[PDB]
């Protein structure tokens, strides 16, 4: 009666790291004393890894929390789920064809995904930030509305970010500037940046404010928040979003937040 | 029918109530309609139903939402109660407006909760929101978790904080601080008003209340004196609907088209913006 759980690898809320020699995973602590739990997740061959972090940790206390047993498992083709007559890829493709019953990961909330599975209350609230070794305002600062050569900035081609950036019209001339500066992954823009011929990078707030322990910059913008992933003929989503309501009233999400974010 | 029968309750920026123009009869520019039972004397709970104006940017998410969903509706604001609160068992407020049928749903800055959501159903949140803390520049807490707030009477001299009772964050603070809850009773503030203007003269240390509110009060505050810190418990405002509505489904939808249309910041960048 296994909960078949997938998840994907996004740090800081999904590390994964190879067992040891004895199939074991190090027993590791946080920066406050308590030891971190990690769970098994097999996944690319496939062998058996070493899983812990942010939803992970949501993960224990919802299985706790409702009482369930799960199998932790990475989605085999590592994307997230776009609509490619259309079929959906990545763990949104796991879960409706049921190599998945739930969904615990880093997962945005928009309106594509929603008209085939169906999300929990938000368990974690965040936006786009910038990122530059400087000071920017936000969005709406006149170095990025009025692009030059002077300042680049760019974000990933192509992704979630890029994506929504064509998407509107008011950001023409500023996401042109972008189109023109754009890099193949998020690794190397944060080496664009570092070595000085990037000047400003739009991403995810989360990865950002990690990576730099490079400063973030201004307010976040576009926001977006993650829920867990589950099929709309769940019986246990009801309480999925109770808990997950539930954790953020208690403290918990701020336990959490303490313990990996900050 | 089509015919949607909706409450809602004022606080700006959100919700915003402006009289009628005698004549015309008509809300204007960026406005719907919005009925408010008002009473004749105290003797009796006899009264009127004086239409008003209704503008803000949970009403511009309403009007939105009348498109898209297609929909009509009859905008009221709620006379018992404010945003929601369960007085012996008894739910009152818009939340109760839509537990008892009296209103298929409810749009305003009405923050998602668990004990809530027990009785109505609640939309995707557009906006973001939780319980924040507003001082003075130099006052020195972390926020709602700090121990200046757990343990008042720990530090010297203790600290004067108070919150709009009735609400999510006086609910939320009993539950889980009962000592500085009823610390805090003390120090109540029947108003965000009141609470502000109680912050600049120094007779409080600290305004504990919505983040959303806080941010934008913190924004337009009078020489950029009054600052929030930093949400604990972070939800959102939600659209409370009845249990088992035919509409959750589609409001949902139309909620996260706005987002990818790039109208949600949209109305942020109308509403919600600061000077500070
Ligand atoms: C003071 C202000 N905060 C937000 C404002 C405008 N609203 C949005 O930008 C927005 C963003 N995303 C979503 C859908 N995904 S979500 O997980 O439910 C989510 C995530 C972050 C949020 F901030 C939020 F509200 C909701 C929705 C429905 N609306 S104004
Ligand atoms: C924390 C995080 C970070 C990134 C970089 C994400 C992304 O590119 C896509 C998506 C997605 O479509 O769910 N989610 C992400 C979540
Ligand atoms: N936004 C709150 C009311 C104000 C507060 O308590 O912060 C609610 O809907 O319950």
């Amino acid at each position: 009666t296994r909960l078949k759980i997938v998840t994907i690898h996004q740090e800081p809320f999904v590390y994964v790291k190879p067992t040891m020699s004895d199939g074991t995973c190090k027993e590791e602590f946080t920066v406050n004393g308590d030891p971190v739990k990690k769970v098994i997740c097999t996944g690319p061959h496939t062998v058996p890894q070493c899983c812990y972090g942010f939803c992970i940790d949501l993960l224990i206390k919802l299985a706790r929390t409702m009482n369930f047993t799960y199998e932790v498992h990475l989605v085999a083709d590592g994307k997230f789920g776009t609509q490619e007559k259309k079929e959906w890829n990545g763990m949104m493709g796991e879960l409706l064809s049921g190599q998945a019953d739930m969904i615990v990961a880093p997962l945005t909330i928009n309106n594509e995904r929603a008209q085939y599975i169906e999300f929990s209350k938000p368990f974690k609230y965040q936006g786009l930030t910038i990122l530059v070794k400087t000071r920017i305002t936000g969005i709406n600062d006149p170095r990025l509305r009025n692009p030059s050569d002077k300042f680049i900035y760019a974000t990933v081609k192509q992704s979630s970010v890029d994506i929504y950036f064509r998407r509107q019209v008011e950001l023409s001339t500023m996401y042109r500037h972008m189109e023109k500066h754009n890099y193949e992954s998020a690794a190397e823009a944060i080496q664009a940046v570092r070595d000085n011929k990037l000047h400003a990078f739009i991403w995810d707030s989360a990865v950002l404010e990690f990576e730099a322990s490079l400063v973030t910059t201004g307010e976040l913008f576009f926001r977006s928040g993650f829920g867990i992933g589950m099929r709309k003929d769940s019986p246990w989503k009801q309480n999925v979003s109770l808990s997950i309501l539930k954790s953020h009233e208690n403290g918990f999400m701020e336990d959490l937040d303490k313990t990996w974010v900050r | 029918d089509n015919h949607l029968s909706i409450v809602t309750l004022e606080e700006a920026p959100f919700v915003i109530v402006e009289d009628i123009d005698p004549l015309t009869e008509t809300c204007v520019r960026n406005t719907v309609p919005c009925r408010k039972f008002v009473k004749i004397n105290n003797s009796t709970n006899e009264g009127m139903n004086v239409k008003k104006c209704c503008k803000g940017f949970c009403i511009d998410i309403l009007k939105k939402l009348s498109r898209t969903v297609k929909f009509t509706y009859d905008l009221y604001l709620v006379t018992n109660g404010k945003h929601g609160k369960k007085v012996n068992n008894v739910w009152n407020g818009m939340i109760g407006e839509v537990v008892y049928q009296r209103a298929v749903m409810a749009v305003g800055s009405l923050t998602i909760n668990e004990e809530r959501s027990e009785v109505v159903d609640f939309s995707v949140p557009f906006v973001e929101t939780g319980i924040s803390v507003m001082v003075s520049r130099g006052t020195q807490v972390t926020g709602l978790s700090d121990k200046k707030f757990q343990r008042p009477h720990d530090y010297s001299p203790p600290f004067r904080f108070g919150t709009v009772p009735n609400g999510s964050t006086e609910r939320n603070i009993r539950n889980n601080y009962p000592y500085m809850h009823q610390y805090m009773t003390r120090f109540n503030q029947r108003g965000v008003e009141d609470a502000l203007v109680s912050l600049k003269t120094g007779k409080l240390d600290a305004f504990i209340y919505d983040a959303a509110v806080l941010n934008y009060k913190a924004g337009r505050d009078e020489g950029c004196k009054l600052v929030t810190i930093g949400i604990f418990a972070t939800t959102g405002y939600g659209i409370a609907l009845q249990k088992g509505s035919p509409w959750k489904r589609q409001i949902d939808l139309a909620l996260l088209q706005f987002v990818g249309d790039g109208e949600m910041e949209e109305l942020e960048t109308l509403w919600l913006t600061g000077i500070c």
